[PDB]
RNA sequence: UUUUUUUUUUUUUUU
RNA sequence: UUUUUUUUUUUUUU
RNA sequence: UUUUUUU
RNA sequence: UUUUUUUUUUUUUUUUUUUUUUUUUUUU
RNA sequence: GAUGAUUGUAUAUUAGCGGCUAAAUGUCAAUCAAACAUGCGAAUUUUAGGUUUUCCAUGAAAUCUAUUUGGAAGAAGAGGCUUGAAAAAA
RNA sequence: ACCGGUGGUUUGUUAGUAUUUAUGUCAUCAACAUGUCAAUGAAAUAUCAAUAACGAUGAAAA
RNA sequence: AUAUAACGGUCGUAAGGUACGCCGGGGAUAACAGGUCAGAUAAUAUUGGGAGUUCUAAUCCUCGGAUUGUAUCAGCACCUCCAUGUCGGCUCAUUACUCCCUUGUUAUUGAACAAGAUUCAGUUAGGAACGAUAGUUCACCGUCAGAUGUAAUACGUGAGCUGGGUGUCUGGAGACAGUUUGUUCCCUAUCUAC
RNA sequence: ACACAGUCGGUACGAAGUCGAAACAAGGUAGUUGAUGG
RNA sequence: CGGCGGCUGUUGACGGUCCAAAGGUAGGAAAAUCCUUGUCGGGUAAUUAUCGUCGUGCGUGAAAGUUGGUCCGACUCUUCACAUGUCGUUUAU
RNA sequence: GAGUCUAGCUUCAGUUGUUAUCUGAUUGGUAUUGCAUGCCCUGAGUACGUAAGGAAAAGGAAAGGUUAACCGCUAUUUAAACAAAAAA
RNA sequence: AUUAACAUAACAACAU
RNA sequence: GGACUCCUUAACUUAAACUGAGGAGUCAAGUAGGUACAAACCGUACAAGGAUUAAUUAUGUCCAA
RNA sequence: UUGCGUACAUUCCUUAAUAUCUGGAACGAUAGAUUAUGAUUAGGUAGUGGAAAAAAAAAAAAAAAAAAA
RNA sequence: ACAGGAUCAAAUCUUCCUUGAGCGACUCGACAGGCAAAAAAAAAAAAAAA
RNA sequence: AUCAUUGUGUUAUGGUUCUAUCGCAAACCAUUGAGA
RNA sequence: CCUUUUAAUUGAUUAUGCUGACUUUAGUCCCGAUAAACUACAGUUCUGCUUAAACUGAGGAGUCAAGUAGGUACAAACCGUACAAGGAUUAAUU
RNA sequence: UGAUAUAAUUAUCGUACAAGCACUCAGCUAGUUAUUGAGAGACACUCACGAGCCCAAAA
RNA sequence: AACAGGUGCCAGGCCAACAAGAAUCCGAUCCGUGUAUUCCGUAC
């Protein structure tokens, strides 16, 4: 078949939000949760990229130093 | 797509036991066969989660039929390997290993990450009770009994919880109604050990943790470092 | 006997 | 006028 | 807010 | 072990089977 | 079909008022009963499309002869329009 | 009054202007591709200083 | 002194085909489908006459008029406008008629029983098999006897399929068949005033 | 929005007070009551 | 180098008359032709489809090419045999 | 405010069709049928009829056909072939 | 540097 | 070289919105109103323009009004 | 019996009239300030007629103008 | 709910009245569960303890 | 003056055509130089 | 400014009009036959096809196209590549 | 919330309406001209001179 | 037409080898050939 008329702006607008919700509920939300789980485990290290990549690490940084109690740095030795 | 079709179509649909693979059955079986040998030769492989959940089915059966030590079983084992190196390893390092392990010699670990080039899940298929394992394995056999006894002797709660179970294993003295004192009395010889048959040399080997060391130095990289080759070669474009 | 007709757009026929 | 009443009838003329 | 029915 | 008619069973209920919705709340 | 009106190849001939044609109006630079390019040889149409700001005054016909008379009013003639009015007390 | 040199007017403030080449076709043939020789600014012989901020020149800037 | 008798007068005694058909503008394929029309004709009832001849109405044939309706034939306009003998079959369907069988015990009957004929009524219940020849469909022929088996819907149905002649299309809006957590669990929602 | 997505029309502050309500009349004191035998 | 026929009388050898250059020869014949069911026989539970035959129903027609023995066949049709989801009516990998 | 089960409404075709009087201690007073193809059996060789011939009330059953459901049996197709011993 | 069509954002609204 | 209606009338199946004539209105080129729903029928003191006003017309007077 | 609803006023206010005949052959006049009870008026396809506008360019007329500066 | 009320007043076991129909019935008040992993024809199957 | 909320109003950003001369006689006029 | 003139060809929602931009259809359609491995003490993965010999005294048995298409850092850039006598008797030097 | 209302354009007897074009915007685009014509009962402006008016090409 | 060029944009009196005012007032930044007034050169 072939379209008989042109689609209005309103319809498109509606469709936009429809699609956005559709995608968000099924892709993005799942991906976010999957991403966030990996934090507990050590970061991933690739052998191929060893030529340029930084050494491996386990420890995670703290993005919010304002709510970071306890010592931050150690005093230099004599 | 729409993300709704997936749900609409899936209603009243049964799950497949064996995951489909690209190619004819004859091809699929070949693929799985070769991957089993490659898994035997490495100790851990990095594969997609669906595939990792599929190869583990044959990974268990290979070791299950390798321990029988029968002409019949030997045939089936033969029918599942390609290279001699995998046969050698299976029959000389893995069979002695899982002497006391009833089953479950492998596991699957999810990486919770997506491929850069494919956006696909990833997982590790590693054997159990191997050097450099992701996580430690539980004891079996007399080791298990010793662990249990230790647990029991630790605290009261353990004693109470293991009371029933301990009876079967014989860790409770029926003549006094108390946990056995000496645990070494329950030691028995395993299959893995060597049965009894019944120097001032300068070339004597030196004891060391995996294998002994020679009293001489040989200029040779490790087995994994004496054979180099380009992983991939660029293919120039033809505009 | 009459008021009530094609009032055959609907209800109603309340006389 | 009587539950008499698939095409069957009675009573009374309202 | 019905009419008519001679002597 | 699965599917199917080429096998087997019923041919009853309709105020029944079933169901997405408690309603004295007249200006959320 | 494949021992024969077999297949295949370098370089060549036939030019539109034409040639080719074991004869189809089949083919001649992927819609040839008459090819393609150019034209101060500056293309014709009773059919048919379009025809751009406002206000005001006045205001049609589908009838007649002729055209060997047609039809979806073609052309020519006649006919049809601004003539009048409508302002009053013994 | 020929001939050489210099200057001005009209054509022409009202008119208009083209030289190089990417692409089509066997050929004839057809054709106005892509702003300017160009950061911007009258002046760059004003474009300084640099680590965040405040600072320099300029009518106007990061 | 001939023609123009096509006599408002150029006849100059100068004709046909194209299923090889291009261009321009109009809607007509050689039964003029549909709608409209209702001549023939169809439904119900009625009257005249002829059968049943004892008997005009158990039942059957035919005539006139009136009402309703239009299946089919002829005719066909100014209206309409797709491509065909103005459909043959397959798939999938809706509606009306007391519609082929099953109901009205028990008075309409030339109804002894059995098997039969005409007419009417419901709260509209359950059912009705194939083949050969392809002469576009009708009389008839052979089998199971499922037991005398009609119309409308654009041939019902061709962006669902097709065949020996009496084109193509990947579904935007209606409808129909499936499916939908929620007051919150994406983001945002900042009084009163001294 | 039912709409060829337009036009006409479109809300009447105080008592949300009260130490008022007195120069009608009556009054079960309610800031109550006024006609009527079908 | 276009083609080749009327009345009437006894199934009718035969008789009258008109016209013309001559007045369809033989063969084939329900047909690459008339007619979309001509009579009879062979096949099938049914054959109008098709073969054989009759030669009237209309008609064709001889170096216009007619008829055809034997041989031959990418030419129509009848009929026999094996297997077969073409099928009533649809399944599984 | 929240969980469960539910009342009312809705549902193929379609209808408004039901109960005077009231056993005196005498074995007691309507009751789940709307519906319907063909053939066979009891009723029955009876009603009917010179003869031939040959019914109904009710129930019971064997084919054929439609819808729906299911895998106990049969037929077609097809898959699987692995952890009892704490001496392991 | 540059009009319209077209594309995105901010603010403004309560008899609901 | 005209579409509907009124009177007369030719043709046709006293058929058809056909085909064709004689003379009046309307539309064509006419608004708003009535006739339920789409020019032709009735009425009009019939649309230069603006506002919150009075009227016998077709015709109506139970409800939608 | 007597009733009633209803479409259309140029009553009020503001415009217009170009084929010789609307008073007007009037009045005014230094190039017209629109008539107050003024008569006929102002639906319109085809065709015909009148009038007002379209920001621009050219021209050798952009300071004799109150008050204030 | 035997919760409230009357009486020269109820067998153990409330004579009688009120609760409009004790909020349609039961029950809860740290009540209830969307998404993820894993499993998954409808449906069912996990106590907490990194 | 109907945003109930998917609308409208204002404003802003983005998009958006593209012109800087490298030229100006063979005709006419005036003036000047040598020689007739 | 006003006034006179103007051969400007001087007037737009529409000719499926010519030359451009930007929406809708519309995150719809389109994806070519066979892969895998590169480890924690040795090794030979599977599959399709089957002219892959380069002095042996002999110029690998030919033509044509590429207007230089198997050189080069996981470069669509820059920079190179055609020797008919085969230069390396390069059996030496260090 | 109440009342009311059939996109636009051309042809046509016929608002004919299920006929023809157009998604939208920007630029271009369709009555041009009397040294030669004119007032003819369907429509014809104005200036000068006057029984007299104009004067062509050289210049 | 003092369009003869340039100087930051409209110059008879400024650069351009030969005449003629750095003229006065006004000016948002902001030079300013611009408005008003006035002088002078010219066989340009």
């Amino acid at each position: 078949a072939v379209p008989k008329g042109k689609r209005s702006k309103h319809k498109c607008k509606q469709r936009q939000l429809i699609y956005f919700f559709d995608q968000f509920d099924g892709v993005f939300k799942r991906r976010r949760e999957s991403f966030y789980r990996s934090f507990y485990n050590p970061p991933y290290f690739s052998k191929q990229t060893e030529q340029t990549s930084l050494p491996p690490s386990v420890l995670r940084p703290f993005r919010f130093p304002g709510f970071w109690p306890g010592r931050f740095a150690f005093k230099m030795a004599s | 797509g729409w993300s709704k079709v997936v749900n609409f179509l899936n209603k009243g649909v049964q799950r497949r036991p064996h995951r489909r693979l690209p190619g004819q059955p004859h091809h699929q079986w070949n693929m799985l066969k070769t991957q089993l040998d490659q898994l035997v030769r490495s100790d851990r492989l990095e594969l997609t989660l669906p595939r990792a959940h599929e190869l583990q089915q044959y990974a268990e059966e290979l070791v299950h039929f390798a321990k029988q030590n029968t002409p019949e079983s030997s045939l089936i084992v033969e029918s599942m390997i390609f290279t001699p190196a995998a046969r050698r390893k299976l029959f000389h390092e893995l069979c002695p290993l899982y002497a006391n392990r009833p089953f479950f010699y492998t596991r699957v670990v999810n990486q919770h990450r997506l491929r850069m080039r494919d956006a696909a899940p990833m997982a590790y298929l590693e054997f159990v009770d191997r050097p450099g394992e992701i996580r430690p394995a539980r004891p079996v056999g007399f080791e298990r009994k010793q662990a249990i006894w230790e647990e029991m002797q630790a605290t009261r709660r353990g004693r109470r919880q293991w009371w029933n179970h301990a009876k079967k294993l014989g860790l409770i003295d029926e003549e006094t109604g108390d946990v056995i004192s000496d645990i070494n009395a329950l030691r028995r010889p395993s299959a893995a050990e060597w049965e009894e048959s019944d120097s001032p040399s300068p070339y004597k080997m030196v004891a060391a943790p995996k294998r002994a060391l020679e009293p001489f130095f040989v200029d040779l990289p490790p087995p994994t470092e004496r054979y180099r080759k380009q992983r991939y070669v660029f293919k120039r474009f033809r505009p």
